[PDB]
């Protein structure tokens, strides 16, 4: 029906969804296809609204074009962009650090006014990076992402501000174009109304009025009814504006020859022309939607404006007293409100397309200056397009952006969900936004307009709690960047199948209902009073016809990772936040097992993430294998798919793809063919289902720790593969040149026994700290400097990749060769490692118990994991309990006794749930899932085991035994199947030690970091906590002969290894520095005694 | 807010009884750090 | 050492500076791009500020660690360790 | 007399900056997961304003 | 034979009182984690939801003695603010005794 | 004021100098990088500038010239020495080569990090380690 | 002065300390750590050391 290869995953849902989950990463692709005027977006735009659908590049090349010098004689102009075919595929770019891009062309034309000539040729503007089917730009071998960015929308924004001395509310103004005249009107502390242009000294506001060529009569005509007028009208200023304009000017650029024409041109150029005034269509539209200007009229070219500047002062005055509505003499009627900074009708989204557009704009401005110079300096008849173009600035800008900009981020490539959330991530920090000022509680909080646009739960936990969210599922983006969420229209009390993608400026004006508002049939409601939202997020119990719109589903405000947590609504926002943020840092496992009790949003999350290899045209599998697949479509063609086996991600994890098909199997476009790292048949599997008991054991699950069974180490259940990439570079130096050889100065052969006749380890080797991965030699006759495995690493090699300059590879400049070895480790679960379910129930293993000593059901089933009771209630993560019970049911299926009649609790249950087999997946969506009454009578059925017995009660509990004492347990105990995850918080990456290693060379302190064999930091709080005891020799140690004292450390090491008693410190290096730094100021610190 | 949450974590929260429970959560997860900061301030002073 | 009892601070009569120092400074040449070696009798110098690398001269006469404490009559630096470049200041003497 | 107030406010700013530099940082934490911290919610200058 | 009776200090950031630092006698456990008595988890505000710990070795004999005597875990039972014990049964021990 | 200050001296040959101390180089980071690009800071061109001005004076007294310009160059030398000791006491201070001012000896002990507000920020010690923790219930307090 | 020079407007402190030839005697422990010396507390003070 909806998806072909959909393993039967029963649904406890009761409502009917009139909208399928849109393309979960369609925002990135749509924005790009808008940045390159692609044809699909062309048809999209034409089919809806405008019929001249300009792209995003053409807008740049046009707003700039034409171009000419000051003398105007000769001009130039671009047109007709166009794209070539990519030079290399994706994996073909990865395997050699190449880049994914396409040659970009242009069609420029030069002309001369005296000759009236035309030379129009196509130019080449480099290699334009490009987006894949996933949403990731590739940059020099790596897979990258370009996240969105929340910013303010250009347009008037008003805000009352109370003087902290005299508590008198006075309003204000600010016209905030994309660039140009930065400005703010206001009601001054006096009745007068001053301005502040260019963010500078204030002046009257009638001044600027009569500056445009106006008079006091028309002013008092169109507005003379507010006192603030007289205050600023009684200035006794020369009505002929000849100086105050020149005064403003002389304030701008002190030292100018004075002229009325000068100030005239400055005012008409800095506020009313593209030079330094351009309300990008978003801003002109924000100022049109408000004040009701030019209603129902195109918006192409009204950035500059002589009327959008005059109605703003009217808004401000009429808001002073509170005139609750307005109307332009020719426009529409709009209210008089104030403007919030977070309201999404005032914020907007700088999608990737717009960032790239802007960097291209900058590069083209640099090229513009270049050609201005070449054109007012070079002689005519020798300059035509290929000579009037220096592209390097453009390419350099694009690469600078894609390399440095904090928005050009590596792909969070732990698991498909991590990557899929790194896309759709809304980042309110970056070039153009806030970084220092608003890092408080006015942007790090939730707003009622975040309903269907951002998930109030999913947000990183580090420094960016609130500055980084995650776009929701049923959401899209206006061409203008304003986010949109769908809503079902409703009229007279009968719901409809119509759907409108509204934005907050079109929703606060209306009344929206809720999803669960029941409806009998045909579209009619069931009650007379329902629940609704309103303008200021004020929920209400209100009538059934007053409504005007209606939601489209539950889970409309939640993100993806939050729409995968079952029984979420039974949790607390903080623990759901933890769970969301702890599914992203889950490591792929060897065998991915689908979730027994899950949520419907588990298939799309892998179809729409680019880690499953799907078909493209209904057909027949023809040839199968581990690496390659060969389809034979029913159209005549033969599609061939290639699987990436054992590919290191950007975090260390594997990417093993395996096929789920056989030979001859019919398929259907969209039907999965091969799973990914964390998928089973097409649905996201991040961890495993485990038999759970909930009970305090003999002191090993104390304080959030937990227990496991050695079975999870025999059967390789929670086993995970980790891959590491070491490398070196062979280059030149002063003493000659670097080489990569097996010849090693003065060593034994046990070392080299694993290497080959070239210097690199033989694939299939077994290495460890102290093993030569590649033999390099550095001159001076030579130096012993090869590559060696660090402390704590070990495993078997997989790949050796040697890129050589002698064989035409785009290596760096000071380089002759580049060698990259890949090693791998099959790490098992172990003490210290971290685990967590989906409801923030995290914990580090503290024991691993022999199966023979684990509490076992009478059937012998030895429980695997043992949680604790004292962690559920005081945290409000009760959902897991339910996830537990249902799990058991889903494992040992049920058959409701309908022989008599469907019990009252199974009334709302839909058919296909009255019966099920054993080990049967399920789906309990978030806010339309299995309530607590359809579950406290489901456990009853709970089909028995093979021996006919039920190993569970009607409450979810069993009568466990003990493996050590043998005796049973007195009271019944909870038991079930809970889905846990493995995290990247492994001890093998966290343990760190040091006795004597490398130092700073600048402060003479042990270095900091396991990455570089560093030491631990003995801060100030620790100094205090020591002084409090009375320990003065230990502190002397930790400050002198362990950090700074340069001879003490070595004398101490040596005395120790000799058995002697260690000496006392000398003088630290910090004090020495202090003394020989004071002496620099001609202060004589003379010690005494 | 005069619109309370008449539903528990067992009976199951609704949506809008769940979109107003976040505000304070984020507020607190941000306030914790400022609390630690003011504590460190008082402590460094009392030690001075 | 670290038997201290008091730290008397105060001004330094300009002769005290001359006493602190092992030499003066007369060349306003921090470094020369070439030779990867700071200039002579200048800033970041090698005459007052210790032997740069290890018991080393700039001439290249006595790099022999065997000997110790010999200044070079061609370049003027004493072969010592502990990067004495750190505990060595110089007196500028103007008029 | 706008001479003292300058040194007063600057010394208070410096005291609060030292207070912040005194707390542990993310390169030195021993917690579950990187959480929010004093150094990225408020500035020394506001930590001074709010004690006067 | 080179680890017997030689104590080591354990710190957990942040450090908010003299009992945030304590000296223990180390035994050897095949693993990669640092065990810890479950009574001192209050002094440290330490829970095992992925937290960390830092070790420090004393070398001199004065320091070994300061550890053994001033900063040991058994000689440090009471909080120096109220005199009320700080290493006592808290969560599951309490329920068992109850 | 007079009494406190003078009685402080109850010798005052410190308020003026005919000599000056120059720190050692290791405390002034100026190294090289692969390719021919330096790694330099804003505390070492000041001694060079001061030597330049003392040189401009070294050929303006014995060589023979009028007291006017000798004394003006002396004032300039003093204004340049004021950069070695906390340039920032005249409003617009000495500006570095690119755009920003210089870091002077009085900054080492005065401002953001310094050496007095930094010698207590702690250390980074040897003979140490770090790891995650678990629960030993089979363990005695010691 | 070793201690108050760990506080602000230092230059004033150092100046006023130089003229008087102030000679800090190391009685506290906010400064005996700067010097890498034994704080006067616990296994510090003569009475025990
Ligand atoms: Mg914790
Ligand atoms: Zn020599």
């Amino acid at each position: 029906n909806s998806v072909p290869g959909a393993p039967n995953r029963v649904s406890f849902a009761k409502l009917r969804e009139p909208l399928e989950v849109p393309g979960l990463l369609d925002v990135q692709t749509d924005s790009f296809e808008w940045l390159v005027g692609s044809d699909r977006w062309r048809q999209a735009a034409i089919d809806r609204g405008e019929e001249n659908p300009v792209g995003g590049l053409e807008e740049v090349l046009a707003e700039l074009s034409p171009i000419e010098d000051f003398s105007g004689s000769m001009s130039l102009s671009f047109s007709d962009p166009r794209f070539d075919e990519v030079k290399a595929s994706v994996d073909e770019c990865k395997d050699k650090d190449m880049t994914y891009a396409a040659p970009l062309f242009v069609t420029a034309e030069f002309i001369n006014n005296n000759t009236g000539e035309i030379k129009s040729q196509t130019v080449f503007m480099g290699d334009f990076p490009m987006m894949t089917e996933k949403g990731t730009f590739i940059i020099n071998g790596t897979e990258r992402v370009v996240v969105s960015q929340l910013v303010r929308s250009p347009g008037v924004y008003f805000d009352e501000t109370i003087d902290k001395s005299t508590e008198k509310t006075l309003h204000s103004v600010k016209v905030i174009p994309g660039r140009g005249a930065w400005l703010e009107f206001d009601v001054d502390k006096r009745d007068t109304v001053g301005v502040r242009i260019d963010r500078k000294r204030r002046q009257p506001v009638t001044v600027l009025l009569k500056a445009l060529g106006w008079t006091n009569e028309q002013i008092v005509e169109r507005f003379g009814f507010s006192e603030i007028m007289m205050g600023t009208l009684e200035k006794d200023t020369t009505s002929g504006t000849d100086e105050a304009l020149l005064d403003i000017y002389r304030k701008l650029r002190p030292g100018e020859p004075p002229t009325k024409e000068s100030a005239q041109t400055l005012l008409e150029n800095l506020f009313f022309k593209e030079k330094r005034y351009d309300l990008a269509r978003v801003g002109r539209y924000k100022v049109n939607k408000k004040l009701g200007l030019n209603a129902g009229k195109p918006i192409t070219s009204s950035t500059l404006t002589e009327e959008d500047v005059v109605a703003t002062i009217e808004y401000l005055v009429r808001l002073h007293e509170g005139q609750t509505s307005m109307t332009v003499p020719g426009g529409v009627e709009v209210p008089v409100e104030v403007d919030d900074i977070d309201h999404f009708g005032n914020r907007r989204l700088r999608t990737v397309g717009e960032l790239i557009q802007n960097q291209i704009r900058v590069g083209l401005s640099r090229m513009e200056r270049v050609v201005r110079e070449r054109m007012t300096t070079q002689d005519v008849e020798a300059i035509t397009p290929q000579t009037l173009i220096n592209i390097r600035p453009v390419v350099a800008a694009i690469k600078e952006f894609f390399g440095t900009s904090q928005l050009s981020q590596f792909m969070d490539q732990n698991n498909p969900l991590s990557g899929l959330t790194h896309k759709r991530r809304l980042s309110a920090l970056g070039p153009g936004g806030l970084s220092r000022e608003r890092a408080g509680l006015e942007v790090r909080d939730v707003h009622p307009s975040h309903y269907g646009r951002m998930c109030p739960i999913e947000t990183p936990e580090g420094p960016n709690i609130g500055l980084i969210g995650s776009l929701s599922v049923y959401a899209r983006v206006n061409p203008f960047g304003f986010i949109e969420t769908p809503y079902r229209k409703v009229e007279n009390g009968v719901v409809t199948d119509q759907i409108d993608y509204l934005t907050a400026d079109e929703e606060d004006r209306h009344v929206v209902a809720q999803a669960n508002s029941p409806t009998d049939e045909n579209g009619r409601f069931t009650e007379d009073r329902v629940m609704v939202r309103k303008k200021g997020g004020e929920v209400e119990f209100v009538s059934a016809d007053q409504v005007d719109y209606m939601d489209v589903s539950p889970r409309q405000m939640v993100s993806v990772a939050t729409a995968m947590i079952p029984f979420l609504e039974h949790d607390d926002a903080n623990r759901a936040l933890m769970g969301a943020n702890m599914q992203r840092q889950a490591v792929p496992l060897v065998r991915s097992e689908a979730p027994l009790v899950g949520t419907g949003m588990e298939l799309r999350a892998a179809i729409d993430a680019g880690d499953v290899v799907v078909a493209d045209k209904t057909g027949v599998i023809e040839e199968v294998s581990a690496d390659y697949i060969t389809v034979m479509a029913d159209d005549g063609t033969r599609q061939s798919y290639r699987l990436r086996k054992f590919a290191r991600s950007n975090h260390g994890t594997c990417a093993n793809q395996r096929p789920i098909v056989d030979a001859g199997q019919r398929v259907e476009a969209g039907q999965v063919i091969a799973d990914g790292p964390c998928t089973q048949n097409g649905e996201m599997a991040l961890g495993k289902n485990l038999l759970v008991a909930i009970m305090p054991w003999e002191g090993h699950n104390y304080e959030d720790a937990i227990i496991l069974s050695n079975r999870l180490v025999e059967e390789d259940v929670l086993t995970s593969i980790h891959i590491e990439e070491h490398e070196i570079d062979a280059r030149d130096t002063k003493l000659g040149a670097e080489e990569i050889t097996r010849d090693i100065p003065n060593v034994s052969d046990e070392v080299l026994a694993d290497l080959d006749e070239r210097g690199i380890v033989r694939i299939g080797a077994e290495v460890r700290d102290g093993d030569i991965l590649v033999g390099k030699v550095t001159p001076k006759e030579v130096r012993d400097t090869s590559l060696k495995v660090p402390h704590g690493e070990s495993g078997k090699v997989i790949g050796i990749r040697v890129f050589s300059r002698e064989d035409d590879d785009e290596l760096p400049a000071g380089v002759n060769e580049l060698v990259r070895v890949y090693v791998a480790q099959k790490r098992k679960i172990s003490d210290g490692d971290k685990l967590a379910g989906r409801h923030g129930n995290k914990g580090v293993i503290g024991k691993i118990l022999p199966v023979e000593d684990m509490p076992f059901l009478p059937d012998g089933t030895p429980v695997d994991i043992i949680l604790n009771t004292h962690g559920v209630p005081r945290r409000m993560n009760i959902g897991q309990i339910l996830e537990t019970h249902l799990g058991w049911v889903a494992k040992a299926g049920w058959n409701i006794d309908v022989a008599a009649g469907v019990p009252d609790w199974a009334s709302k249950l839909p058919e296909e749930l009255y019966s099920a087999p054993a080990d049967s997946t399920v789906a309990t969506p978030v806010f339309d899932g299995a309530q607590e009454g359809e579950l406290a009578g489901l456990l009853g059925s709970t089909l028995p085991n093979r021996d006919g017995e039920v190993m569970v009660d009607a409450d979810g509990k069993s009568t466990l035994f003990d493996g050590r004492s043998g005796e049973p347990f007195p009271y019944p105990v909870t038991v079930g199947y809970m889905y846990i995850l493995k995290l990247h918080h492994l001890v093998d990456d966290k343990i760190h030690a040091r006795s004597t290693g490398p130092y700073s060379m600048i402060t003479q302190q042990p270095l900091g970091g396991k990455a570089q064999f560093g030491g631990q930091r003995f801060g100030e709080m620790e100094c205090w906590a020591m002084q409090a005891y009375g320990a003065a020799y230990t502190l002397q140690e930790l400050l002198t002969i362990k950090s700074d004292d340069t001879v003490g450390r070595v004398k101490v090491y040596e005395a120790i290894v000799k058995g002697e008693n260690i000496p006392e410190p000398g003088i630290p290096e910090s004090f020495k520095v202090l003394l020989k730094e004071l002496q620099s100021l001609c202060l004589n610190v003379e010690v005494l005694s | 807010i005069p619109r309370p949450i008449k539903s528990s974590f067992r009976e199951g929260l609704t949506v809008l009884e769940y979109f107003i429970n976040t505000h304070g959560a984020r507020k607190g997860l941000a306030d914790t750090a400022l609390r630690t900061a003011d504590s460190g301030y008082l402590t460094r002073r009392l030690v001075d | 050492v670290n038997f201290f009892d008091e730290l008397r601070i105060g001004l330094a009569t300009a002769d005290d500076i001359r006493n602190w120092s092992y030499g003066e400074v007369k060349k306003p040449e921090t470094i020369n791009y070439r030779t990867l070696k700071p200039e002579k009798d200048g800033l970041f110098c090698e005459k007052i500020f210790g032997p740069t690398r290890d018991w080393e001269c700039y001439c290249g006469k006595y790099k022999r660690v065997r000997f110790k404490g010999i200044i070079c009559e061609r370049c003027g630096v004493e072969v010592t360790r502990a990067k004495v470049r750190r505990e060595r200041m110089g007196h500028i003497e103007l008029a | 007399a706008d001479e003292a107030a300058e040194r007063e406010r600057r010394e208070e700013e410096a005291y609060a900056a030292g207070v912040l530099d005194l707390m542990v940082d993310r390169e030195d934490l021993m917690d579950d997961e990187d959480h929010l911290l004093a150094q990225d919610l408020i500035d020394a200058e506001e930590l001074a304003d709010r004690f006067k | 034979e080179v680890i017997a009776e030689h104590p080591v200090l354990l710190n957990r950031a942040p450090t908010l009182h003299r009992l945030g630092i304590q000296a223990f006698e180390p035994q050897l456990v095949e693993g990669k984690a640092i065990q810890l008595h479950p009574l001192v988890c209050e002094a440290f505000n330490a829970d095992f939801d992925g937290d960390q710990m830092a070790v420090h070795l004393p070398l001199s004999a004065e320091a070994q003695a300061e550890a053994r005597i001033l900063m040991l875990s058994s000689n440090n039972i009471l909080s120096p603010a109220s005199g009320k014990p700080l290493a006592m049964p808290r969560l599951d021990m309490v329920t068992g005794l109850y | 004021k007079r009494l406190k200050v003078v009685a402080a001296f109850q010798s005052p040959m410190g308020m003026v100098l005919d000599a000056v101390p120059v720190i050692p180089p290791e405390l002034r980071p100026m190294v090289q990088l692969d390719g021919g690009r330096f790694a330099t800071s804003d505390l070492n061109d000041l001694y060079r500038r001061v030597i330049n001005r003392n040189n401009r004076l070294k050929r303006l007294i014995d060589l023979g010239a009028p007291e006017i310009i000798v004394n003006n160059e002396k004032r300039m030398l003093q204004e340049s020495v004021d950069a070695l000791f906390d340039n920032g006491r005249r409003g617009r201070p000495v500006t570095g080569p690119g755009n920003r001012p210089l870091k002077s000896l009085s900054d080492l002990l005065k401002g953001k990090q310094g050496r007095f507000r930094q010698n207590l920020l702690g250390k980074r010690v040897d003979y140490s380690g770090r790891s995650v923790i678990v629960v030993g219930p089979q363990l005695k307090l010691h | 002065w070793l201690s108050a020079a760990s506080f602000q407007e230092t230059t004033r402190v150092l100046t006023d300390a130089a003229i008087n030839c102030r000679s800090d005697k190391l009685n506290g422990l906010k400064e005996n750590v700067i010097i890498g010396k034994l704080i006067p507390a616990g296994t510090g003070i003569s009475r025990y050391r």
